[PDB]
């Protein structure tokens, strides 16, 4: 089941947490452990080629 | 055993257990094809109008839909003797000319034989299937 | 060997392979097979049926009363849950079977008898054990106060 | 997470989900798209081997009265077609395990198939023996050696007692 | 986790034997000494570890409110002072423990502390610890081992007699103030 | 005028409401609870089975055998030699009582009444009025 | 063994007894009925009454007999909650064996007799009752009572 | 190709065409359902009965004519069976256009004719029929099976 | 505390909440006698005749359910005196004869005073508790 | 200190230890024992009993007038999350006491008090402090326009 | 007549109806729109209470009052003396209001019509009128 | 697979003897009893299998798992097994006479 309401993230730990999806990588830390701070690396850098089967 | 009133109803009942819920339709024919074609591979040349050398083929799994059919009336008119007779003379007039041996309906008995418990997996007759199966078999030859 | 409730689901349940249908063919077929064995072990019994045309098996009103066994027993079988209704209905067939003289408990055992014989031959996993375990229950019931 | 898969499908499993028919794993021709429907490990044929037996305790919840015991199902022949390749037919004893005191241990005798594609043992009466069981075994623990069996009616599948299983 | 996902097919107040096993026992033989499973899972060294309630253990974590009381995100710490074990009956262990919280209530830091008392029943790896005499609206903790080990528990504060969550709490051992 | 699609969906949607023996024993205790409900002046022709107690044993079996003879009708709507014999037997069993014919037009009421409530689909008013009347035009003298 | 009072039978028989007991004054529900079947049983068979002298019958509404009713409806709840473990219920059922055969002027009689009032009840009481199950199987228990009996 | 016949149509079809064939008696009902499909088109069109003479249309009762009402049904069902795979459809629709090729006297007309009545009919005996998709589908079958007629 | 009309009502209560569903009761029963003779080990020889070597054996299965059911009767009449005085009056018939010391009426009452919290888990209080037994296990002595 | 939610739910909860029965028994001794205190502390409360025969406590009168109050109390609790129906009966409760000429405010407070010493004594985990808070809103609205 | 087994029923039967808070209220609000459905010409009575409006609190206090009142009286079903004390009570409240007394028959009515959809047990009709008609019986003159 | 020289007219196949129960007394622990099952695998033709129900012990320091018919079972079959490859999973076993002792056939066994 989730562990945060529809529109939050769980900061994860063993003291979890939930902060709306809204302030996750803003620069602003809003985790006790900074969780919503260290997620981000943007998977996608420009060049990137994915191909995806049926 | 014999096809009776009674092991007909049974194999009729058995058959709408396996047949009659068009899903795995395609695949319990094609199935049935895969077994046949094991046993007798001289036989696909009988099949080049309908490509018997890919089973996979559309129009391959058109023709084992309209067999399917075929022996599906054959089944749901074991206990409409008149009815039966009919379609088992459709059937020969279908298959006269072609020089199908003994050999090939033995095949396709066997292939029939060992899908269908694989298909229903729980009970069923090979005997009544067997008796039942040599009726219509005999239909078709003549 | 008495009815167990296991039994009586095990019938339950394989019931829907004999017969049954919103079509009467399958009833008359094997209801007709039942008949055809009982009056070839006991064919006194036979006699019993003229008002229904024994004599002319293809006619509507021979097919008309095999139905109507054959949905008797419907009932009698859907009834194993519900033991209170069971007896009452149990009681009315076995008043239906008082009033036609020359009905035996005898003829009955025979009936118990070409049911277990036909039965099997027309669907497999039937469990006959179980079967004629609840038959000698509802037999027995209906053919009391019939003669022995 | 389960599976997509429509009666008389199995899942390829692999990277990309795919569903094909049961009767169509470890035939010969590869109908999966990654050919895994082929694959040596899925078409395993261990689980169907002669002398394989499978025990494990039993919780009844109908038919026996008895108190949570071992059942064990053994198999004793088994046959695959050349011809129909997708399902290995076996003969199989069910037996249960009974105190000193019993003595007049009850064994059933049974007859089917494992599918490769189900991963499943399934097993009935022998023929003319008296249909009182029959057997599921799903070996879903990801070998050979596990499985989640049923003791089942043969006519309803209804569910008489389970055991996990084990190869012993 | 996964195993709670699944659930089992046991009653309530019953003990699953192994993880895949059938057999069922009754929570009141869990650690009793007796081998009751046929394969002695009850009376297994991680089902009967003791640790979990060790005195001198100090679980901490936040306590998240959402009903009774109007609180802020907060410190609570369940602090195990002492534990029981009776020979004859060893199916339980009755535990007492004082239950800390840290409330920044007006400005200030302030300490709201209780005695309590209640037990560690191994089958359901649960600790309950209900406030000893305090009728002066302290709540129950409700925590569970559920996370492997004996060093972290997923707890509630709830209202002893209906068992109503008030807060979400997960504990981990840290240990040494 | 009960033509072969009539009887073809009257089938169907019986075969739904009394082919699950679940709901079957409900279906029949509400059918006969409307009926009475609607027209009490009918429950005097019920005393040979506690038709003011529809919760007794007596009266249960009652509706039981009713349900089990309208499958036998229903279930001949297509073999019309057996259909008329079957017909033919219900009368002999309606006729030694004084019924009102018009009673059958209430008792048909009640089934529509009741039957949506055990169909998965949309009660086929029609034919089963069609085929309710051809039921007991034959049931009647 | 199987068949008479099967697995199933014995499910069905502790399902249903098991709605008679609902709320916390299951006790007065208890003696009631144990009073019911008791005084009914000494009605249809008046030589029983007798036999109950020391549990003061004549004065059913008392505490000596209310608390002997507690004492068979205790047995008789005992016996079917114990059908899951038939050897343990034979146990159990062979120490009433003993506890009636002490008591001279009991007869199987009787107990065929209680068996008769028993279901009768049972049929009112409870909404939902298999007679085919819980006469298969009372068969057995009432049987198994009436086993040590001279008479 | 999508929107005509699309997909969702497709499933449409096959999940309302399978309310039909509920129970073990199904023969009964495609011969019932083809037999009035059939008559209701030889008195629609009356030049139509003749090219029906080689399966005893004359007597509709009769054994033939109902082997070939199941023929016509099964071939109805393979096809609603067959929109999954538009390639093995297509191939199956074209034998039958062959097969109605070589029966001269076949006109698209009657084609069209017996659409109208199918529709007609499946209003009555589904309770549940999405026109727009049927319609969608059926033009596309009957057209392909018509495709190959002279006239 | 004492046995009031009030504190015997609520153990009346609680003994619903833990005896009052077969399910687990001879498991219950169990659990207190294994209490019990954990304490007392010399008591066992007592049981001699009901098999109190193996608390899981059949018949000693039956003993401890036998108890527990003299016992309910005793909880369910603490409202009703007179009924309790006559049952009491029973199991002490029961148990004259039997040297059965102090003792181990004290062990009885420990292994209940442990199951009973373990079993309810919640809501119990061991003083009500306390001394509605020592009511009872007076009634049983004399 | 108001009768929060909680209050209520808690009350709610609990409430179906306290007597709650389909049999009378339980609800005469507590009750029974609510009015023996509310008597043992204003005993002048007494005298207005007589019409239910106080004198004779173990009469079907005086019986039946225990289980009519527990009942009264027992509608109250169940109205506490439907507030407009509770002030409804809350009103008519009201009025039937205004009726009777001799109760006053004070003794409301008593039977408050007696209410409170008695229920702890009957099951555990009986949360008093919500007891007290929300009885202080439910008689204050019985016993307004009463005499202090 | 109302026997031992009889009201051991109608209290177990009860408890399931009313035992439950969750599907009392609409329990009783039932009750009443069946028994104003078909008996409108009781509504006069309920004046005092908007029997008009049975969705008001008025009213649904009243059905609260009614439905606990019953509830004293099924249960002590068993003790004749407090019974009577309180059918009494029940007279007494009754008494006053010029009530014909057959419309107790159309209230049970409207109780045996309700009742089985709050039931997971068959209705004992029988237990049912005799336990209500001895309590009719005593609030009636 | 067995080898027969007598008693079975049949040609080469598998024997399979199966524990189904076993009990290791407390007082007396060199050996350990057990309720066993032979069983042969037979033709798809046959549908008639042959079970002999066995009961015996294992003994430790033989290494030696001996079997004989389950009490009123009609004396047919003996199985000896004896674990001599080093493991707990082969064993060269006879198909013996309970009585004689007399060899029938012999399989070399492998736990599956
Ligand atoms: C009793 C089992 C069988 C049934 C029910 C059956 C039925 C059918 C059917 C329905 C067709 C399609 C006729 C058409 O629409 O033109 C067909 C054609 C054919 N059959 Fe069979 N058949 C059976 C066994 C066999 C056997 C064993 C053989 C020998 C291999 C065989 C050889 C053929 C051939 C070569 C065709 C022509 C396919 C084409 O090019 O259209 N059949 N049969
Ligand atoms: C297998 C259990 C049986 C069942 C469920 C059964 C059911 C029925 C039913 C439903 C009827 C129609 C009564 C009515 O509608 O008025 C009937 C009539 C009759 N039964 Fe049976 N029956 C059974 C066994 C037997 C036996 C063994 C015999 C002895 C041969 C027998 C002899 C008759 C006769 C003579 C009639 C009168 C039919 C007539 O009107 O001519 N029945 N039975
Ligand atoms: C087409 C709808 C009906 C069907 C299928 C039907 C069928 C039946 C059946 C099977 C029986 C049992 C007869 C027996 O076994 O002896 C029966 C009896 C009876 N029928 Fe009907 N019936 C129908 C309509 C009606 C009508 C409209 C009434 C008038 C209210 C009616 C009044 C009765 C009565 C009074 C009995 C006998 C009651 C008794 O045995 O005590 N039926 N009917
Ligand atoms: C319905 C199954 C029955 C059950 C479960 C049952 C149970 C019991 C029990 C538990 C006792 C108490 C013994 C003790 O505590 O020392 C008892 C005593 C007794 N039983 Fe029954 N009993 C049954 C049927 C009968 C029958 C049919 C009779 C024949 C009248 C009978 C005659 C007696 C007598 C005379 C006593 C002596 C009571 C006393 O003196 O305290 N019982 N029974
Ligand atoms: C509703 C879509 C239709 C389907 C699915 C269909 C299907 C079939 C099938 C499967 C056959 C059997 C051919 C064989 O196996 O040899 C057949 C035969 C035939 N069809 Fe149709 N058909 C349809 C519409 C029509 C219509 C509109 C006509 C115009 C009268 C027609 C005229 C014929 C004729 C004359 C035969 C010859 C039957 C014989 O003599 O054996 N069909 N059809
Ligand atoms: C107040 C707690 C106790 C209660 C309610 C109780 C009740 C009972 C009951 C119901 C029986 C069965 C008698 C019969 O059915 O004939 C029994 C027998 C017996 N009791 Fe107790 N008992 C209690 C405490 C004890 C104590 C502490 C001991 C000393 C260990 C003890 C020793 C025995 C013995 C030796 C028997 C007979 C054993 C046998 O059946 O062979 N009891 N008691
Ligand atoms: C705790 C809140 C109370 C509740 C819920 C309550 C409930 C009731 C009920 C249900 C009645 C019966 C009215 C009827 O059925 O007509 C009643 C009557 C009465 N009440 Fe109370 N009561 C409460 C407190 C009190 C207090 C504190 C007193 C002061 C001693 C009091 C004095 C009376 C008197 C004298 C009657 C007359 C009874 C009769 O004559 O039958 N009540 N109350
Ligand atoms: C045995 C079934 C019945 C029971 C248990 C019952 C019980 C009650 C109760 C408890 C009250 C509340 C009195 C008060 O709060 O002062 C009441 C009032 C009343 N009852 Fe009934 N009653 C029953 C049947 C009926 C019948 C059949 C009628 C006729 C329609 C009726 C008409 C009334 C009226 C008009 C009132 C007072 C209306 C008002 O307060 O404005 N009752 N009843
Ligand atoms: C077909 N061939
Ligand atoms: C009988 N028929
Ligand atoms: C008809 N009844
Ligand atoms: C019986 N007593
Ligand atoms: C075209 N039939
Ligand atoms: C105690 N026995
Ligand atoms: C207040 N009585
Ligand atoms: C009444 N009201
Ligand atoms: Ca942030
Ligand atoms: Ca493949
Ligand atoms: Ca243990
Ligand atoms: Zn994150």
């Amino acid at each position: 089941d989730p562990s945060c309401p529809d529109h939050e993230h769980q900061c994860g730990g063993d003291d979890p947490q939930c902060v709306s999806d809204l302030l996750v990588c803003d620069g602003i830390k809003d985790c006790r452990n900074g969780d919503d701070e260290s997620h981000c690396h943007n998977p996608f850098h420009a060049g990137d080629d994915f191909v995806g089967d049926v | 055993s014999e096809c009776d009133v009674l092991t007909r109803l049974k194999v009729k009942a058995q058959w709408r257990r396996a047949y009659s819920h068009g899903h795995n339709r395609e695949d319990f024919a094609q199935a049935i094809w895969r077994a046949l074609f094991a046993q007798v591979p001289d036989s696909r040349t009988l099949f080049k109008r309908v490509h018997g050398h890919d089973t996979t083929s559309p129009e391959f799994q058109a023709h084992a839909l309209r067999v399917l059919a075929g022996f599906d009336i054959a089944i749901s008119t074991l206990d409409q003797p008149d009815a039966l007779k009919a379609e088992l003379d459709h059937l020969e007039k279908q298959h006269e000319g072609r020089h199908i041996p003994d050999n090939y309906f033995d095949a396709f008995k066997t292939a029939l034989l060992h899908v269908l418990p694989a298909q229903l997996g729980r009970c069923w007759d090979k005997d009544a299937w067997s008796a039942c199966f040599d009726h219509i078999a005999h239909g078709i030859k003549g | 060997d008495c009815c167990s409730a296991e039994d009586r689901r095990e019938i339950q349940h394989i019931w829907d392979t004999v017969w049954s249908s919103s079509f009467t063919d399958r009833k008359v077929a094997i209801a007709g097979a039942v008949f055809k064995d009982l009056f070839h072990h006991y064919p006194s019994a036979k006699g019993l049926f003229e008002r229904v045309k024994v004599a002319e098996p293809d006619s509507g009103e021979y097919h008309s009363h095999l139905v109507r066994v054959a949905n008797g027993l419907d009932l009698l079988i859907n009834l194993f849950q519900d033991t209170q209704v069971l007896d009452k209905q149990l009681a009315h067939l076995a008043e239906q079977h008082i009033l036609r003289k020359g009905v035996t408990q005898q003829f009955f055992k025979g009936i118990g008898e070409s049911f277990a014989r036909v039965f099997p031959q027309v669907s497999s996993c039937f469990n006959l054990e179980a079967w004629n375990r609840c038959f000698h229950t509802l037999a027995d019931r209906i053919s009391r106060d019939l003669p022995h | 997470e389960g599976d997509d898969c429509k009666e008389h499908e199995a899942p390829c499993g692999g990277d990309v989900p795919q569903c094909i028919s049961d009767l169509f794993f470890c035939d010969g021709h590869k109908d999966c798209k990654n050919g895994r429907d082929e694959d040596k490990e899925v078409c395993s044929e261990v689980p169907a081997d002669i002398g394989s037996s499978f025990a494990g305790v039993v919780s009844w919840q109908a038919c026996e009265e008895a108190t949570p015991h071992h059942a064990v199902v053994t198999i004793t022949a088994n046959e695959r077609k050349e011809f129909f390749k997708p399902r290995i037919w076996v003969r199989a004893i069910l037996a249960f395990e009974e105190e000193e005191h019993e003595h007049h241990i009850k064994t059933f005798q049974l007859r089917g198939y494992y599918s490769f594609g189900d991963r499943t043992l399934a097993l009935g009466p022998e023929r003319g023996t008296k249909p009182v069981y029959g057997v599921r075994c799903h070996f879903d623990r990801g070998d050979d050696d596990h499985a989640d069996c049923q003791i089942v009616n043969p006519a309803s599948l209804f569910v008489c007692g389970n055991f996990a299983a084990e190869r012993h | 986790r996964v195993s709670h996902v699944e659930g089992t097919h046991c009653a309530k107040k019953e003990f699953q034997c192994g993880g895949y096993d059938q057999e069922c026992i009754s929570d009141l033989f869990v650690c009793d000494g007796h081998k009751d499973c046929h394969n002695g899972h009850d009376e297994a060294e991680d089902v009967c570890d003791t640790s979990p309630v060790k005195p001198g253990n100090i679980f901490s974590g936040t306590s998240h409110w959402h009903d009774c009381l109007l609180r802020s995100d907060h410190v609570t710490r369940v602090v195990i002072k002492g534990t029981i074990r009776r020979n004859y009956f060893k199916s339980r262990i009755w535990v007492r423990a004082q239950i800390e919280s840290d409330l920044i209530h007006d400005g200030k830091k302030e300490l709201s502390d209780f005695d309590s008392k209640g037990y560690y029943n191994f089958a359901n790896r649960r600790l309950v610890l209900i406030p000893i005499a305090q009728d002066d609206k302290h709540l129950s903790v409700i925590c569970d081992f559920d996370r492997g080990d004996s060093r972290r528990a997923s707890c509630h504060r709830v209202l002893e007699g209906t068992l109503h969550q008030c807060a979400n709490l997960s504990v981990h051992l840290q240990g040494h103030h | 005028d009960c033509s072969i699609l009539e009887l073809l969906k009257v089938k169907n949607q019986w075969r739904e409401a009394f082919g699950e023996g679940h709901h079957r024993v409900q279906f029949g205790l509400e059918l006969w609870k409307r009926f009475f409900d609607t027209h009490p002046e009918v429950k005097g022709l019920f005393k040979g089975v506690n038709g003011d107690n529809i919760y007794s044993p007596e009266f249960a079996a009652h509706a039981e055998r009713v349900l089990s003879g309208l499958d036998m009708t229903i279930g001949l709507l297509d073999d019309t030699n057996a259909f008329k014999a079957q017909v033919t037997h219900l009368h002999s069993q309606h006729v030694e009582r004084s019924i009102n014919p018009e009673f059958y037009e209430h008792f048909l009421g009640a089934l529509l009444h009741v039957l949506p409530k055990y169909l998965g689909t949309k009660l086929d008013q029609d034919a089963w009025t069609k085929c309710f009347h051809t039921i007991a035009d034959g049931i009647k003298g | 063994h199987q068949f008479c009072c099967s697995a199933e039978d014995r499910n069905i028989v502790q399902k249903q007894w098991s709605v008679l007991w609902g709320d916390t004054e299951s006790s007065k529900v208890k003696i009631a009925f144990g009073r019911l079947i008791l005084t009914k049983l000494a009605k249809e068979i008046p030589e029983v009454k007798e036999l109950f002298n020391k549990v003061d019958i004549d004065n059913p509404e008392g505490g000596p007999f209310s608390a002997h009713c507690l004492r068979i409806l205790n047995a008789l709840d005992m016996s079917i909650n114990l059908m899951d473990d038939p050897e343990a219920l034979d146990s159990a059922l062979d120490h009433l064996a003993d506890q009636h055969h002490d008591r001279p002027g009991v007869k199987k009689a009787h107990f065929k007799k209680i068996a008769e009032i028993l279901h009768t009840g049972l049929q009112q009481v409870l909404d939902d009752y298999n007679a085919l199950s819980w006469k298969s199987c009372f068969k057995g228990i009432l049987g198994k009572i009436a086993s040590k009996l001279q008479g």
